[PDB]
């Protein structure tokens, strides 16, 4: 029914402001208040304020003059316009009606100086040497890049059920995590098995073909 | 602000058995017109919180009977009768009675499962990082249970320990194991001078520990 949806920046610079967008799908916007809410590192959930269908706002006092949100009734959508970011800016956003009913997916921000660093996708084949098993596991490692998040598919989602997708770890100020996948043996080399990685900070998508060590 | 504090912190169950979640508020959070605005949430890995109880007992349509909320001035309980797998998750209270309103820390429920042993693979690094100068080395230990493991990386048998960096997941919903990655990282330098690269896992499971190992 009632479907959120936010959109904007992965990465913006200390001083400048953050802007993003609210575009919901089923009802009208004239019919409930609205909201934003970020979730921190830590999980810890900050409500930020709300907009009532007249234009009048609440706002946190936490965000001293910092916010505004108002809206775009006809497109049926509202926005976020945050001041003066610093790195306590950096958060996952989250757009819902005001009592939080309905919620978005959420979207991740970061707020740094630091420059964007795509991540370098290495493929993981087991040594040349092998074979009893019944099943085998391959993997893909995202290493070094900035800012968070990454996503990893593996043949475009068609691959599921035997997927694990560590966490990102932090070395030397840069982001590197991991993904495995397991098939029956019979599956791989036979068929192609390619992992699909995104980093939106810098645009990237990119597929990675597993081959056989040989 | 009105401050609301959750407890306990963490807390783990059996498929079946019943759960209690508490959260204290600073002050009454009976609004003036006499309604109580404490509302409870739950969210899963990779999800936007979910609300299951609004107005301290009131339940929404299409959650579970399970789930039911209690309590009333400042001391309100969240409490899952019978839990299912599915149940895995943080969970979370929230007033909106005073403004701003405001959120609890969260709770994270955890599953009870049979134990079980990691499948460990380890991995040579790939031509392509060789060629860029460095060297990592990984190592996979999947499905396992209880989540407390350790994973010892060893050069030609001699035992090292800077340069490794670790990952766990988080607790399945579909089969409550866990899962985890570690990762030897080295110049192209230091790993050719080298032979023997090994991984070994020591787990509840056994009292020998699980062995990968590759030479160049």
């Amino acid at each position: 029914e009632v479907k959120l949806q936010e959109s904007g920046p992965s990465l913006v610079k200390p001083s400048q402001t953050l802007s993003l967008t609210c575009s919901v799908t089923g009802d009208s916007i004239t019919s409930d208040f609205w909201s934003w809410i970020r979730q921190f590192p830590g999980n810890r959930l900050e409500y930020m304020g709300f907009v009532q269908y007249s234009g009048e706002t609440a706002y946190n006092p936490s965000l001293k003059s910092r916010i505004s949100i108002t809206r775009d009734t006809s497109k049926n959508q509202y926005y976020l316009d945050l001041n003066s970011v610093t790195t306590e800016d950096t958060a996952v956003y989250y757009c819902a009606n005001w009592h939080g009913d309905y919620w978005g997916q959420g979207t991740t921000v970061t707020v740094s100086s630091a420059k964007t660093t795509p991540p370098s996708v290495y493929p993981l084949a087991p040594g040349s040497a092998a074979q009893t098993n019944s099943m085998v596991t391959l993997g893909c490692l995202v290493k070094g890049y900035f800012p968070e998040p990454v996503t990893v598919t593996w043949n475009s989602g068609s691959l599921s059920s035997g997927v694990h997708t560590f966490p990102a770890v932090l070395q030397s100020d840069l982001y590197t995590l991991s993904s495995s996948v397991t098939v029956p043996s019979s599956t791989w080399p036979s068929e192609t098995v390619t992992c699909n990685v995104a980093h939106p900070a810098s645009s990237t998508k990119v597929d990675k073909k597993i081959v056989p060590r040989d | 602000d009105i401050e609301l504090t959750q407890s306990p912190a963490t807390l783990s169950v059996t498929p079946g058995n019943s759960v209690s979640i508490s959260c204290r508020a600073s002050q009454s959070l009976v609004n003036e017109d006499g309604n109580t605005y404490l509302f409870w949430y739950q969210q899963k890995s990779h999800e936007s919180p979910r609300l299951l109880i609004k107005y301290a007992s009131q339940s929404i349509s299409g959650i579970p009977s399970r789930f039911s909320g209690s309590g009333s001035g400042t001391d309100f309980t969240l409490s899952i009768n019978s839990v299912e797998t599915e149940d895995l998750a943080v969970y979370f209270c929230q007033q909106i009675t005073d403004w701003p309103f405001t959120f609890g820390g969260g709770t994270k429920l955890e599953i009870k499962r049979a134990d079980a042993a990691p499948t460990v693979s380890i991995f040579p690094p790939s031509s392509e990082q060789l060629t860029s100068g460095g060297a990592s080395v990984v190592c996979f230990l999947n499905n396992f249970y209880p989540k407390d493991i350790n994973v010892k990386w060893k050069i030609d048998g001699s035992e090292r320990q800077n340069g490794v960096l670790n990952s766990w997941t988080d607790q399945d919903s579909k089969d409550s194991t866990y899962s985890m990655s570690s990762t030897l990282t080295l110049t192209k330098d230091e790993y050719e001078r080298h032979n023997s690269y090994t991984c070994e896992a020591t787990h509840k499971t056994s009292t020998s520990p699980i062995v990968k190992s590759f030479n160049r």
